[PDB]
């Protein structure tokens, strides 16, 4: 569960016309990621498409696009050899999940 | 980018504000048109009342 | 490419978005013509009929 690892500060708010996506993975593919997260789709917005997490083997990165251009990003992620990692704005869901994991931890005791 | 993104949201919301003004004006102009049709109807029908009175 | 060209693409997005919102406004205008006329007709009809029955 991506949960708190996700950088909440980098997402769009009031997403009635702009939508963000998260389909980026392996490290070996990021030789020009600095240009990729500016140009992956026809109209990608370059900077809020920010790297969310950094493992040794993988980078996790958000991207921003238009309401109807998200499918192009979804396909171009496969063309760039990534896999889906979508987060779908689960902040309150993550908070409730945090409460539940803590409930289980304290229930053991 | 951040300033540009604020500008994008603000363009969307300026269109939204214009749409809200259009909503207010649609309601008010519908009311004005109802009242104007009522002005016409009352004028003609009360003229018919007076014509009936004189005709009788 | 350049930042200016990438912003041309971003402004193409804004053009589509503004076209959508302005098409909602244009739909409001279309209502204010046609559905405006339709309810005008309804109300004029009911008024005139409630007066014609009395006459």
């Amino acid at each position: 569960s991506l949960a708190e690892i996700v950088k909440k500060d980098d997402f769009v708010l009031d997403s009635e016309y702009l939508v963000t996506l998260l389909v980026v993975v392996p490290k070996l593919n990021h030789n020009d990621w600095i240009k990729q997260y500016e140009t992956l789709a026809e109209m990608v917005v370059p900077r809020s498409s920010n790297v969310l997490s950094e493992d040794q083997d993988s980078y996790l990165c958000n991207v921003t696009l238009f309401k109807k251009a998200v499918d192009d990003f979804r396909h171009k992620a496969r063309e760039n050899k990534f896999i889906v990692r979508d987060f779908q704005y689960n902040e309150e869901e993550m908070r409730a999940d945090k409460e539940e994991m803590n409930r289980l931890s304290t229930d053991k005791k | 980018q951040s300033q540009g993104i604020q500008q994008l949201l603000q363009a969307e919301k300026r269109a939204a504000e214009k749409v809200a003004d259009a909503r207010k004006r649609k309601a008010r102009r519908l009311k004005q048109a109802k009242e104007e049709a009522q002005m016409e109807v009352e004028q003609y029908r009360r003229e018919r009342e007076q014509e009936f009175q004189s005709k009788q | 490419l350049s930042d200016a060209d990438v912003q041309k693409q971003i402004k193409h997005m804004m053009a589509f978005i503004e076209q959508e919102a302005n098409e909602k406004a244009e739909e409001i205008d279309a209502k204010a013509e046609e559905e405006f006329n339709i309810e005008k007709g309804r109300l004029v009809q009911t008024q005139r009929l409630k007066i014609m029955e009395y006459y």
